[PDB]
RNA sequence: ACGAGACUCUGGCAUGCUAACUAGUUACGCGACCCCGGUCGGCGUAACUUCUUAGAGGGACAAGUGGCGUUCAGCCACCCGAGAUUGAGCAAUAACAGGUCUGUGAUGCCCUUAGAUGUCCGGGGCUGCACGCGCGCUACACUGACUGGCUCAGCGUGUGCCUACCCUACGCCGGCAGGCGCGGGUAACCCGUUGAACCCCAUUCGUGAUGGGGAUCGGGGAUUGCAAUUAUUC
């Protein structure tokens, strides 16, 4: 069947499994402290999260 | 919380919510 | 009380050259037990001059990359060198070092003021150049040889203090002064 | 008898060494082992310098336990060098007259400032665009 | 360097004769001036101290320094 | 004791291989192709041999003992994890293979991969890097 | 009876105002209080490239996020702490009361 | 969305006192003036005039994007005291960036 | 490079000009004068101003200053 | 009266290693001859009777700090894995040889597996250690 | 007036302050071992906060002294001192036909839109090699390599939303990679007193492409995964 082929290839690991929680894209991911949020998004929302440039 | 998230993760999760 | 390395009591040593007398810090005040110290001798300009010459030698030995910041390893080299100097000559190894630093420093050198005219040297320049030359002698001498660093460093300090011109330091020093006479 | 203990530290880098000057006889040791076997032996005299410059008679009435942690081998040696020195100067401040403490501070500072004053030098932070603080990655032209 | 690995009759008689009349006895010195390998020279100077002919000054992992008695 | 003994063999010929008598035994047997520093030391340990001796000194009845233990390492309790041909493809036996045999077994291993026309054997045939390198910038003869 | 309040905050002056109010809240009601233990502040760190593409000189931003933890022990009955901790909190601070 | 229980989250909707010193309030103000069909110059002076009369020490209204043709052009409207460097830029200047979709492209609005 | 900026000097001149009689030659007393008679938000700037104040007070002891 | 910490530790292990030799009841493995002491070593340990030496070393490492298990022993007997062409890294020792050494010192009543994991050193051991510390303290005069 | 500086963070100082069984020290008792004392990160409780953490303050200003200088700004040297330029972050007007449409449910226009340039699945490719260039890693050894022994860090991270995937002591099997049990930790609590490397000490080596170097290549053994051949890694 088509339902046996549509989503049957595993998405358990690798940068084809996890994605940005804004962009939905598969590159430059900040997985640290469970951000799960691409590096351009984090750089947009840093201020809003509580991340501050001091030193 | 029953899962009991880390304090590092909790304050980042609090920020992501606000964002 | 009494000093250097265990066994090379400082005062005894005469600095023959009254020109380098100030900047060869060996005697009376600079008598310390090791060639090791905290440092701060390279913070201000001439603070270098008030560093004991055995620490200067130790520092200038750890060179050609692989040795950088292996000071304890060259504290040891200079220790074993001073052993060899005393046994092979019969003098106070400090006196042999001071005599070498005096005889190994080029007294005038050429520079670009064309065909590069000759000028004089600072006494501190002579001490710096002397330490460099006889260490670069010891380092080159030992490379791909069964002879050790402490032997090569001893033999360079002897042949320099002796005034041999068989040393690397005295041959290059004569070579600098010879080029300097060639354009004065 | 009463408590004549003074607990004085010495830093020479990220190594903190705290020496403990009690009343008693002349035993000086570091984490329970005496100074004659603290490695490296290359810097044997560096620990004996306050013992040599002052003599055993200063450390006759005092016994010094030294706790050391942090830094590396040479930093820990310079830490304990500074600690037992500063700790005796602190013992001779409180538990004898300032005349003895003045006399001894003089003889130590005259030899090496670092016996009683900590070097404020610390490992400078690396910056991006290089392998360390000042050094940069190799620039390529053409 | 076409050095020797163990002693001849000649080079053993040369070592036993001449070495204890040196003001600087190192295995490097012995292993240059008698045309021998450093290991053979270190073994030789162990036996010459064992029989009690040469004075020890400082032994180290890197370099041993011996000399002669009178 | 430190003098050159009699019948001190400068040039030994063990498995038609010139062993230097001037070298120490554990580093002179290594001259034989198929035995390395780590094998030689364990071989000389199995036979009760002082390995501080030069390769010229030791006795020809004792070097025949050394050869027999190199050739048949299993029977003198050297493990199967220690040999340069473990679980062989044709006979299924764990065996150390030495110089002239090793050159034969390497030729056979390349010739086996060649005849079957496998990607590995084909890359050997073409004189290229086989263990999965990048040939763009290195291999540059 | 041994009740352990954990004050965790991003800001210091808001956390110092809250722990100062909980010392005044423990001194006025005259219950025995182990002082506010300053825990080692945790600097959460993210170092990204500034450039959304790869085509400038390799500049890096270095986003810190300091999180300060205090904790205060009280010798207080349960319902007394329920009254104290419910009064005058400011939204920067997270308060977790341990019963036992 | 966020997985809060039944009525354990309740919203309020309070009023901005002196809204001329809120940056994103005057950004969206300028955004919906331009999108409404007003001219760029008049709108920008209009915002800048309001936030000055509101009692702001200084203000900087930049409008970048495609103006009066194909080429992109940044019209900058400055007056009063405006700081850029140091820590005070955090807690003195209030910055806002907003996109606006015109039928030709995208203009960007910076109210500082 | 220990050159005082206009913010240091202007402040230090006005502080002498209006509160001359409260000042002296000691740095540490007129450091605490500058604390009271002015609202300076920095500690470093407070010291800079106190420092140049004391320098101008030594200059006034010699003779009259142009500014 | 002296303890092991007052004594030079370098010659102390050689003296304890000779004590375990003369005593001779440690139950050394069979593979001592063939085993390489870590994954970052190249060659077999040069001294044939290393097991006595590392038993001695483990003994006095347990004296100085208690509750050290097998994983702790691999940590203290670790060094550089010289990864040929790639940069060298920290590498832990052999899990087995640390486990056997501890089991040897546990067989001969010198250590005792401690509560909350790991081996401490039993008072009979602390005795034997300090008795030979006295021997070495006496020997160096 | 902006920019510079000021500012913010950070490094260095406080035997002054505020305090601590998720941090110690010192006393005391108990217990172990050696010949009263010494050792103990063996066990527990009585003061304190030096060590530890992090809060509030303080502290340094070319301030003191001598020189040089319109004797002005300032500069050099020296005392006292924890510092006599700690290091970063921030960043002006005006630009560039700099980069990014492959970061985006930022986007105009254009193309494509069921035989798709949507999308999924399978395989291959991105690694393919006469060659030329750039950032590098390892080296060329005896200031070393090998084998033992000895003894010291500081930043961090660590069990997830969808999301499976954490860091690991300790005990057994195995040479090793690794396996199997059972523990602890959502963390100053556990890994962890982070027993790191270099270094330090003692063997072997001996100027020989050598025990330097470890490329290349053969055979075997384990782990991650649905899958390793174009050798994942070990």
């Amino acid at each position: 069947g088509h339902q046996q082929l549509y989503w049957s290839h595993p998405r358990k690991f690798g940068q084809g499994s996890r994605s940005c929680r804004v962009c939905s894209n598969r590159h430059g991911l900040i997985r640290k402290y469970g951000l799960n949020m691409c590096r351009q998004c984090f750089r947009q929302y840093a201020k809003d999260i509580g991340f501050i440039k001091l030193d | 919380m029953a899962v009991q998230i880390s304090k590092k993760r909790k304050f980042v999760a609090d920020g992501i919510f606000k964002a | 009380d009494i000093k250097l390395f265990g066994k090379w009591s400082t005062d005894d040593v005469q600095i023959n050259d009254i020109s380098l007398q100030d900047y060869i810090a060996v005697k009376e005040k600079y008598a310390k037990y090791l060639p090791h110290s905290a440092g701060r001798y390279a913070a201000k300009r001439f603070r270098k001059a008030q560093c004991p010459i055995v620490e200067r030698l130790t520092n200038s030995m750890m060179m050609h990359g692989r040795n950088n910041g292996k000071k304890l390893m060259t504290v040891r080299i200079v220790k074993h060198a001073f052993e060899i100097i005393h046994l092979l000559t019969g003098e106070n190894p400090l006196q042999v070092l001071v005599n070498a630093i005096i005889n190994s420093g080029p007294r005038e050198d050429s520079t670009r003021i064309v065909r590069r005219q000759a000028v004089d040297v600072s006494p501190l320049r002579r001490v710096n150049q002397a330490i460099w030359l006889l260490c670069t002698g010891a380092r080159e001498a030992a490379f791909r040889n069964i002879k050790t660093i402490a032997e090569c460093l001893a033999d360079e300090l002897i042949n320099a203090a002796k005034g041999s011109s068989n040393s690397y330091a005295i041959k290059k020093k004569d070579e600098l002064e010879r080029v300097a006479k060639s354009n004065r | 008898g009463p408590l004549q203990s003074v607990q004085v530290f010495g830093r020479k880098k990220t190594a903190t060494a705290v020496a403990h000057c009690k009343r008693g006889n002349g035993l000086i040791k570091v984490n329970g082992r005496p100074l004659e076997m603290i490695e490296p032996r290359t810097l044997q005299y560096k620990l004996l310098e306050p013992v040599l410059l002052l003599g055993k008679e200063r450390f006759a009435g005092v016994d010094i336990r030294v706790r050391v942690k942090g830094g590396g081998h040479v930093a820990q040696i310079y830490a304990i060098r500074q600690s037992i020195s500063k700790a005796l100067v602190a013992y001779y401040q409180k538990y004898v007259d300032e005349a003895s403490k003045k006399e001894i501070k003089d003889i130590l500072i005259q030899y090496d400032r670092t016996l009683l004053v900590a070097d404020p030098r610390r490992c400078e932070s690396k910056k991006f665009g290089g392998p360390g603080a000042r050094a940069r990655y190799q620039k390529s032209y053409r | 360097l076409n050095n020797l690995v163990l002693f001849d009759k000649a080079t053993y008689d040369k070592l036993c004769k001449e070495v204890p009349n040196y003001k600087l006895i190192t295995p490097a010195v012995v292993s240059e001036r008698l045309k021998i390998r450093g290991s053979l020279a270190r073994a030789a100077l162990q036996e010459l101290l064992s029989k009690g002919l040469i004075k020890l000054v400082s032994k180290h992992r890197a370099q041993v320094i011996y000399t002669r008695n009178t | 004791s430190l003098v050159i003994p009699e019948k001190f063999q400068h040039i030994l010929r063990v498995l038609n291989t010139n062993i230097d008598g001037r070298r120490k035994i554990a580093f002179a047997i290594t001259a034989i192709k198929g035995v390395g520093r780590r094998y030689a030391h364990v071989v000389l340990r199995k036979a009760d041999i002082d390995l501080t001796k030069r390769a010229g000194e030791l006795t020809e009845d004792e070097v025949e003992r050394v050869i027999t233990i190199m050739q048949n390492p299993r029977q003198y309790k050297i493990p199967d994890w220690f040999l340069n041909r473990q679980k062989d493809v044709k006979d299924g036996k764990y065996s150390q293979v030495l110089a002239n045999g090793l050159d034969n077994k390497l030729r056979e291993d390349l010739e086996r991969l060649k005849k079957i026309r496998a990607h590995r054997g084909l890359r050997h045939f073409w004189g290229l890097r086989v263990r999965g390198q990048h040939t763009k910038t290195t291999g540059r003869r | 009876h041994r009740i352990r309040i954990t004050l965790t905050s991003r800001n210091v002056k808001s956390l110092e105002k809250v722990c100062a109010d909980l010392i005044r809240g423990a001194k006025e009601k005259n219950l025995k209080v182990k002082g506010p233990v300053r825990m080692p502040t945790k600097t959460l760190r993210i170092t990204t490239r500034k450039t959304p593409c790869g085509e400038g000189s390799k500049t890096w931003d270095r986003f810190q996020m300091r999180i300060h933890k205090r904790l205060i022990d009280l010798h207080s009955p349960s319902e007394i702490v329920k009254q104290i901790t419910s009064i005058s909190i400011e939204p920067g601070v997270e308060v977790e009361v341990t019963i036992a | 969305r966020f997985g809060f229980p039944e009525g354990s989250v309740e919203l309020y909707a309070e009023k901005v006192a002196t809204r001329g010193l809120c940056a994103i309030a005057q950004a969206e103000s300028l955004r919906y003036k331009l999108l409404g069909g007003l001219a760029v110059r008049r709108a920008c002076y209009g915002v800048l005039r309001f936030i000055m009369e509101s009692g702001a020490k200084g203000c900087e209204v930049v409008v970048s994007g495609k103006l009066r043709g194909q080429r992109a052009k940044s019209m900058k409207f400055v007056d009063g005291l405006m700081i850029h460097s140091g820590d005070p830029v955090n807690y003195y200047v209030d910055t806002a960036v907003r996109h606006v979709l015109l039928r030709q492209g995208v203009l960007g609005i910076k109210v500082k | 490079g220990r050159v005082r900026t206009k913010t240091v000097k202007k402040a230090a001149r006005v502080i002498i000009e209006k509160y001359y009689t409260r000042l002296g030659n000691d740095f540490h007393t007129n450091k605490r004068v500058c604390e009271e008679i002015a609202i300076i938000p920095s500690k470093k700037l407070r010291n800079k101003i106190a420092g140049y104040v004391t320098h101008l007070m030594k200059r006034i002891q010699r003779g009259p200053v142009r500014g | 009266g002296v303890t092991v910490k007052d004594v030079n530790q370098q010659e102390f292990v050689r003296a304890l290693a000779a004590f375990l030799k003369k005593s001779g009841k440690l139950k050394v493995p069979e593979w001592v001859d063939t085993v390489k002491l870590a994954k970052h070593k190249e060659l077999a340990p040069y001294d044939e009777n290393w097991f006595y030496t590392r038993a001695a070393s483990t003994a006095r490492h347990l004296y100085l700090r208690g509750g050290a298990g097998v994983g702790s022993m691999t940590k203290i007997y670790g060094g550089r894995q010289r990864n040929g062409v790639m940069p060298s890294h920290f590498s832990r020792g052999s899990k087995s040889v640390a486990r056997r050494v501890l089991q040897a010192l546990e067989g001969l009543k010198m250590v005792e597996k401690d509560q909350d994991w790991g081996r401490k050193l039993t008072p009979q051991g602390q005795r034997d250690l300090d008795r030979i510390a006295g021997q070495v303290a006496a020997a160096k005069k």
